[PDB]
């Protein structure tokens, strides 16, 4: 594998002071992995098949002078992917992010079918075309 | 009644068309009163009756 | 041995025996006409029998399809299920050309009433539901009237002829739509809903009027059923080529001498047949530009085809085209045969009933390019254009009809594109 007196590092992973972030950025916030939800304006799921960690939402104010929506945090738009929960929560403990995982809602099975529309004993039986 | 009838017990929605045609012959043409009146008798949504009075062509809206 | 030149069908061996209201109508003149003869055996014989016999016929739907009446029919051998079973006609006629129907109706309702018990009795429907036109309001009165007189003589009703059988025939009647000629969509119209076809993974047989099991015959088919149990099956079988057999009510008309509607046997040459009942195309055969064989649905076909083509499923189907229903439509060299076809184009548009897109946006377009074709308002392109979105219309449809207004353009475009051309380029030149 690795022949050069290969040591055991057994403790966890931990890189919080090896990535820049500032204290109060790193266990003020609360990341979440979650599988997004489908937009129920559209009709295709291509959209609820990677989990994301996303930060909690901060003050938004608005700019004097124009309006703008003006913040100060600056993991606001920061949302990362995933292929899988596992992998999401060990990007989550390896740089010291409190979570909370949400399971992955799916759609049940249905069960349709043509001809129920027009039966003769159910209460399926459409009144119209 | 008597076309009424002429259907299955529990589907007396298939006399909406005959029905609607009788309320045609008295009538001449059909006032929405008319449409709302069948519906009445034939226990039927209002919609349902519209959608096969515009439909069908004998039917005379005007 | 085997007939060759299948025609010239003679006046005992047909199965309507009153088609110009010749004799009386009413059932006196019926059992006259052998009409309501011998029904107690057929009735006691047993459905298999009469199924087996139908088979043996080799009856083909007489409606506009080509189905085996006899395979459709046994698919309703099947045991009960506590549903009731039902067998309706359709009569609704609405393709044109057609005037068969019509006349049966009005003219042998006795012979309708017997293939609704026979057929019944055969697939274990408890009744009949003859979807007559709106329109035929005479017909259906005397269809009634017949059915009255039925009713009173004991033949259908309860114990239908002393056989045990109970049978009822309603006529319901229709309200004005061509679509409503689709078994399914005669279904919903039934039902009380609008006349939209329903889609096809579940069959009648299965689900029906009600949701009962139903299945939809033809007038002329159910009507020839009683004779076919009488005569008998081998003796359809003679006449009319192979796979082909049976006689037909052909509805001869356009630009014809003396247009008429005549009980000729199966697979007959068109040439002789337009001659001889019809009296030939006006101005002589020379004069003849195209024929619609069997209804608007079919895709029209050009002179020197007709010259020799066999009025057969089979023969039609080799020629780019259809029996269907078997109305003859002739069109002169004075035709403008775009024109003809644009206003075919123009009824299957105001007879859609706009439930699946490829009909009701489909449809529509090609009414408004023809438009434009018979003023020749167009350019070469868009007969290739027409042809391509007349192939989108077919298989993509919940129906027929779509299939049934793309075949016309379809036929037209290939018998006569260098007409739609010429005309294009007149226009073009015109308008300089
Ligand atoms: C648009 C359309 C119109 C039709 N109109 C009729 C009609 O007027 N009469 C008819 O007998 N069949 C008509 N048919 C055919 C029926 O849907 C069905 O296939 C047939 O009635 C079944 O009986 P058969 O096998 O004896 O023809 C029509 C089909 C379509 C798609
Ligand atoms: S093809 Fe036309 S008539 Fe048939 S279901 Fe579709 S829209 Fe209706």
């Amino acid at each position: 594998t690795q022949d050069t007196q290969l040591i055991a590092v057994d403790e966890k992973l931990d890189i919080t002071t090896l990535t820049g972030v500032p204290e109060e950025h790193i266990k003020t916030r609360k990341v979440r992995i979650f599988v997004p939800a489908r937009n129920n304006m559209q009709s295709g799921v291509n959209n609820t098949k990677k989990w994301k960690m996303e930060f909690d939402t901060r003050e938004r104010w608005e700019n004097p002078l124009m309006g703008w929506s003006s913040t100060a945090d600056p993991l606001s738009n920061l949302v990362l992917t995933f292929s899988t929960k596992e992998d999401a929560v060990a990007f989550a403990e390896k740089n010291g992010w409190s979570f909370d995982v949400e399971e992955r809602k799916v759609p049940k099975p249905k069960s349709k079918s043509y001809g129920a529309n027009f039966s003769w004993n159910k209460r399926t039986r459409v009144s119209t075309k | 009644e008597a076309i009424v009838k002429n259907y299955p017990e529990g589907h007396k929605a298939a006399a909406v068309l005959p029905v609607l045609d009788l309320a045609q012959r008295q009538n001449g043409w059909l006032p929405i009163s008319a449409m709302n009146k069948v519906a009445e008798i034939l226990q039927v949504p209002p919609m349902r009756v519209y959608e096969v009075a515009t439909f069908y062509t004998m039917y005379n809206r005007k | 041995p085997k007939k060759t030149s299948f025609g010239s069908l003679k006046d005992e061996d047909r199965i309507f025996t009153n088609l110009y209201g010749r004799h009386d109508w009413r059932l006196k003149g019926a059992q006259s006409r052998g009409d309501w003869y011998k029904t107690k055996e057929i009735l006691l014989k047993g459905p298999d029998w009469i199924l087996g016999e139908v088979k043996t016929s080799g009856l083909r739907g007489r409606g506009g399809a080509g189905f085996p009446t006899g395979l459709k029919w046994s698919f309703m051998n099947k045991p009960s299920d506590g549903r009731p079973k039902y067998l309706v006609v359709n009569a609704d006629e609405g393709e044109p050309g057609t005037c068969k129907d019509r006349e049966i109706i009005r003219h042998d309702p006795h012979k309708l009433v017997e293939g609704c018990l026979v057929g019944g009795r055969a697939m274990g429907a408890r009744a009949a539901y003859i979807y007559i036109r709106g329109e035929f309001y005479n017909e259906a009165s005397n269809l009634q009237v017949a059915i009255r007189e039925a009713y009173e003589a004991g033949l259908i009703g309860k114990n239908a002829c002393g056989s045990g059988y109970d049978f009822d025939v309603f006529v319901v009647r229709g309200a004005g739509a061509y679509i409503c000629g689709e078994e399914t969509a005669l279904i919903e119209s039934i039902e009380g809903k609008q006349g939209k076809p329903r889609l096809k993974p579940p069959f009648p047989a299965d689900v029906g009027v009600f949701g009962c099991p139903t299945t939809v015959a033809n007038v002329e088919t159910v009507a020839v059923s009683p004779t076919i149990c009488r005569r008998g099956g081998a003796w359809f079988a003679s006449f009319g080529r192979e796979r082909n057999s049976g006689t037909k009510l052909f509805n001869i008309s356009g630009h014809v001498n003396h247009p008429c509607t005549v009980e000729e046997e199966m697979s007959v040459p068109l040439k002789e047949l337009i001659e001889k009942h019809a009296g030939g195309v006006i101005g002589g055969w020379d004069n003849l530009l195209a024929v619609i064989p069997g209804g608007s649905s079919t895709p029209l076909i050009p002179k020197s085809v007709c010259e020799t083509v066999l009025m057969d499923f089979d023969a039609l189907v080799q020629a780019q085209t259809g029996l269907g229903t078997a109305a003859v439509i002739v069109m002169d060299r004075s035709t403008d045969i775009v024109k003809a076809i644009a206003r075919l184009i123009e009824f299957y548009k105001h007879e859609s009933c706009g439930q699946c897109t490829p009909c009701r946006e489909g449809v529509d377009w090609m009414n408004k390019v023809m438009a434009r074709f018979v003023k020749g308002d167009a350019r070469p392109a868009e007969i290739d254009s027409l042809w391509e979105i007349s192939k989108q219309i077919e298989g993509h449809t919940i129906c027929a009809l779509g299939d049934g207004a793309a075949w016309p353009v379809q036929g037209l475009i290939r018998h006569f594109r260098p007409e739609l051309e010429e005309r294009m380029q007149q226009f073009a030149l015109q308008h300089q």
